[PDB]
């Protein structure tokens, strides 16, 4: 079976609103667009959503409920979609989700470490294992014992309902492997997921990571870069597909959003603000130019350049950070014979004539 | 190489000074026509024993002494074997001495050379470092450097063909070459005169040709000295000033943040930091590794607003760690380098 | 085909937030479920819902949407159900109708001026007319609502089976419309928003369920519950009315409350299942905690004498007119004529007793 | 009827008193012994010519006024044509005269009687009340009204008993009846003496017995009495009384909001209220409509703190537009009612 997986799209977010407020949500929808219409064009059996679909989990704006369900409709136009919901809980949404999911086939929110057996386009039998947030409280006492005890007793569940499947069987999770670079939080060692499912959709991530391969363990990310701490990441949705016979296999659909670009400089100067006009007026994406040695007074770039969203100012010892030999030496008369090596059939015969007039002209020098 | 320590006593432009240079950029300045351009003379001297100034060893003696002599001492690492020098001159003697003695760990010196010709040949042989080509490389005239920069590309050639071979010497294998056929066409025998004119003449016209070795040797600059202009833009620049050259264009293509700019353009100090990163970058090229430089401050007449801000955005050399000091000949220049070295009437003070 | 329409709900509402706070959630349940309950023994068609479904429209309690979406099930289980949200309603819950609208034909939320066809139980083919609050200068307004008006009835021409006018407003900020302006050619009108049971108008059968319970007492005098329209082809609409039972309310008024008042007050609170509100004029104390001691006494008021006696409406009936004076004797010559066969007699009889004391007196 | 004015001059108990009777309710009050309860005796003495104190028409002379007669008009609505009425009279002269002068919408007065023997019979024609009823009807002692709330249901059949008809009457009609049966039991004509005594002596039995046509007369009061005294309970209290009567209990039975209660329990205003709704009912379904009371004060000892409360919750009676006046005794009843009549020492201050 084809399937199409993505990861949390923060829609109705607002970028930079402590410099320059932006509404992403343009280009959200055209991103979102463009990996539906690639779902269809290839005619997937099953739609994954997980991790942060909603920016605001507190106070979604009513236009991001709306583009929301929308995209929520167009998805399930194409095959049924699975959505795990993680570490949301506004206006009883998880509450939502849960009473459509009874009255349709074509949707089903899982919010409960219970596994669940939908069915794909095609009728294959796939068996979701779920693992989002926790509901209710743990309470401090329990999370160091009881919050990792807990954690390993939820998967040792899985693992037996797993094992239980028909055809394929899908794990879906919301939290942070341990092991990446860290961006209350849950953490998860990779031997604790399931190795009997077919793959093992994540999310909560912005940026994209293939955990491991088997069993497949995906974050999809953004389809968007929302700040520039991702300007070198390609933002889309992964396309696996599970057979039997076979393992999994899985493509990568570019999504496209605008480009991030971080301009570096010593010190902002006549020719340091030419470079930044001159640079962001070719420039489709937003552009942060960030400097060390002050430039005061600065002149108004973002009320001239529309499309600079921030100025910052990174330490010399941070600058280096973030953006994470000997040397041949040759004479003149070495080079020369070089080139009489290579362009001419026989080399060696000027040579010795050379060697001769280089012998005479240093005998009758000193 | 890394120069530790130099001594100079009756060196023209000198008296009596000690040097110890120290690891980050260093800067020496004094009363002008004194300490500054005579300082990196001596430097020059000890080594080879030519300097710049004058043909004859001699008169590198101090004119404020006169039946003196001239001694001067020089410790330099260079292999990661450290070596000393000392040679002393007298006019009046007419006679000149030197000692290339290296430095052991145990502290004791070890003999190498005694005749000032024997010292002259060992240190060439260290780095395989000619004085011709020595006066052409750690000493960077800062007029010629930022003339390099926007330089045409004719002229430019020309300046590479300049440095790492003497012109004269071209002229006169010229001229022998040319003797030679002559001879051959004026005069079995004759068939091997045949033979040796067409090879002669042949490789002449391989050697000759600006179309076609010279041609090349220019390439070897562009593929190599860019190479290398690339990586001192970018440790000195934190990745924003790219530097590559066109022929077509005239003078060096410059690009800030992928966008070319007239070199015209940009400030002072960019001028001098990128003009200086591929000054060295030749010299490298050209020279090997160097773990040193002499600037000198050019004082250009609408330049100096920019003294105090060239030198806060030249700072950044630092970081390359390289024993690089600047021969300034203005206090606005001087002074905002925290290691200073003045040197006063011949004496530092 | 049969309907079942019931008018707004307000759940999750708090009453007398001002004097004492009670949860009505316990009745309001306990109505809904008599009502649903008449819908499944009915096995009615068609399910309407209108008016205010939610009490609060900018921020409803968590419980108040649980309830409205499990009645929503519960509703569907019988038959399929349409849903007119009024614009006063939260939004989220325009977007999430929408939602399932889509997804489901048990169910659907109409929230445009724009007819929608469903589908009942036994599948005939209703087409609704809709007409709820335009969302998103007076002058403009009014002639914004007749065209939508024209454009409802040419609309509702073309139906198919049977065509209902689903509005929410009130009939002649809140939007006044013309009794006139309503189509004629609807089968039914289903209204809301207005918390008294009114049936505006018989052609087309015009209608406003009211609410369940009694959410104040402005509404002590009215019956609560839903409305059972049946429409057919051949014959004209006819309808009945479910009694929802809800806790029944009761105003007192005294002139002062005094040691009598008190005693009165306490006598009937303690024999009274449903709540209370005392109301009187005259300067009273100095009154004790009657809040206190009496837990279903829910509101304490002054209405001035003037207000009183308007608010108290006219009940003439059998007053200030004249009434039949009737004599002691010519009542025994009426009682025993009337229980005699041969009364004539005894009446002549009678008159000449009297006539002989009469003489024998002056 | 609707008394719109009663001129009295040397009436028992007054001596010179002109009042106008206003819309809502009035009370008269003054010195004990004086204009207080003599003033309504008059009233009582201007429509027929008996009053309720003396027998004799000459007793109702003045005692401070001798040889001099007594005159009081009096106008007075009734049927929407108003009438006037005076009479005077001496007991000097041994003559009494009358005039029931009708009031046109002219202004100009006619006649309709001219003897106080016509004028007494035109009276009585008019909304046929005789002066025996008259007495017992819109003349309410308030010590009788409370009376009647909490009697027994024998004392209460007995009060509706000598309201609608003389006990005087009743008597003589029986011992006449028993008369005439004595006669036939002691005497074609016999079978016509045994048909009139079994038919005379039955009608006899029918008026006679209490358990039937007594009673069902009793009935008529408790159907209809209660059926008016619910309104009167109803307009005066705003729903909150509502009183019927039932024989298992004491008598009438009260409810409060839909509770029986102790009439004892109630307040004094209630008991007043309530009480006087019941006399009204029952003066009137005896009377037909009525459009004037006069209720005097009872003074009931331990009734004293209540006499002020009582006046308060009376006020009520207002509503009902009737020309209600009480003739009160205590001063502290006396002030609360904005429009007070006082008369001192037989003329009004």
């Amino acid at each position: 079976m084809k399937i199409l997986h993505t990861s949390d799209w923060h829609l109705g977010v607002t970028s930079w609103t402590s410099s320059r407020p932006v509404d992403r949500r343009e280009e959200l929808k055209k991103a979102l667009d463009k990996v539906v219409e690639e779902a269809e064009k290839r005619e997937v059996d099953l739609i994954l959503l997980t991790g942060d679909l909603l920016h605001s989990r507190n106070n979604p704006s009513v236009v991001a409920l709306h583009d929301l369900l929308d995209y929520l409709k167009r998805m399930m136009r194409t095959a049924p979609v699975v959505v795990l919901p993680g570490n949301h809980d506004w206006k009883g949404l998880k509450l939502f989700g849960n009473f459509v999911t009874s009255i349709s086939s074509d949707i089903t929110f899982v919010m409960s470490f219970e596994p669940v057996d939908v069915e794909a386009k095609r009728g294959q039998k796939v068996r979701i294992l779920p693992f989002p947030y926790p509901d209710e409280s743990e309470a401090l006492r329990k999370n160091e014992g009881d919050f990792r005890f807990f954690l390993e007793s939820r998967l040792n569940k899985l693992y037996e309902e797993a094992l239980k499947k028909e055809d394929f069987a899908i794990f879906m999770g919301h939290f942070t492997v341990e092991g990446l670079a860290g961006y209350r939080e849950i953490i998860i060692n990779r031997a604790l997921i399931p190795s009997v499912v077919d793959y093992a959709a994540l999310g909560h991530i912005h940026s994209f990571r293939e955990i491991q391969k088997q069993p497949l363990t995906i974050y999809p990310g953004s389809l968007i870069r929302i700040d520039f701490g991702e300007e070198a990441d390609e933002k889309g949705a992964v396309f696996v597909e599970l057979k039997r016979g076979e393992p999994p296999r899985y493509e990568r659909i570019d999504a496209s959003p605008l480009p991030l670009k971080t301009l570096y400089y010593k010190k902002i100067d006549t020719s340091a603000l030419k470079s930044i006009r001159d640079f962001c007026r070719n420039f489709p994406g937003y552009v942060r130019v960030v400097y060390e040695e002050d430039s005061g007074i600065l002149p108004d770039l973002m009320g001239e350049i529309d499309n600079l969203v921030k100025i910052e100012r990174k330490s010399r010892r941070e600058i280096e950070e973030v953006l994470r030999e000997e040397l041949d030496k040759l004479d003149y008369f070495e080079l020369f014979k070089e080139y009489l090596k290579k362009r001419e059939e026989n080399h060696e015969k000027l040579l010795k004539i050379l060697d001769e007039l280089l012998d005479e002209v240093k005998k009758s020098e000193a | 190489m890394r120069p530790e320590r130099l001594t100079v006593r009756n060196f023209l432009g000198l008296k009596n000074v000690d040097i110890e240079f120290q690891s980050g950029i260093t800067v020496v300045e004094g009363p002008n026509g004194a300490g500054k351009s005579s300082l990196f003379e001596a430097i020059s001297f000890a080594l080879f024993g030519n300097g710049i100034r004058y043909p004859n060893s001699y008169d590198y003696v101090n004119r404020n002494a006169v039946d003196g002599t001239a001694r001067l001492v020089f410790q330099f690492e260079r292999g990661g074997k450290r070596y000393e020098i000392i040679r002393e001159i007298n006019a009046l003697q007419r006679k000149h001495n030197a000692k290339l003695s290296e430095i052991l760990e145990n502290g004791k010196k070890a003999a190498i050379a005694a005749k000032p010709t024997s010292v002259k040949q060992e240190v060439e042989k260290i780095l395989g470092i000619e004085h011709r080509t020595f006066i052409r490389t750690v000493f960077l005239p800062q007029g010629e450097i930022d003339k390099l920069l926007i330089s045409p590309p004719s002229e430019i050639t020309e300046i590479i063909s300049d440095v790492f071979q003497s012109k004269e010497t071209l002229e006169k294998l010229e001229k022998l070459l040319k003797e030679k056929m002559k001879k051959l066409e004026n005069e079995k025998k004759l068939k091997e005169m045949s033979d040796e004119y067409n090879n002669l003449d042949l490789l002449r016209k391989y050697l000759f040709d600006k179309s076609n070795f010279s041609r090349y040797f220019t390439g070897r600059v562009l593929e190599a000295v860019l190479k290398r202009t690339k990586a001192y833009l970018d440790i000195l620049t934190n990745g924003r000033f790219d530097i590559d050259f066109d022929d077509e264009k005239g003078g060096f293509i410059i690009k800030d943040w992928g966008i070319e700019r007239p070199a015209r353009g940009l400030s002072g100090g960019e001028r001098a930091l990128i003009s200086i990163s591929l000054a060295m970058s030749l010299a490298e090229v050209a020279s090997g590794r160097l773990d040193a430089f002499f600037i000198d401050e050019g004082f250009s007449s609408l330049d100096t607003e920019n003294k105090e801000k060239i030198a806060s955005v030249l700072k950044e050399l630092e970081r390359l760690n390289k024993v690089i000091v600047f021969i300034t000949h203005d206090r606005e220049f001087s002074e905002a380098f925290d290691r200073k070295l003045r040197i006063t009437g011949g004496v530092v003070v």
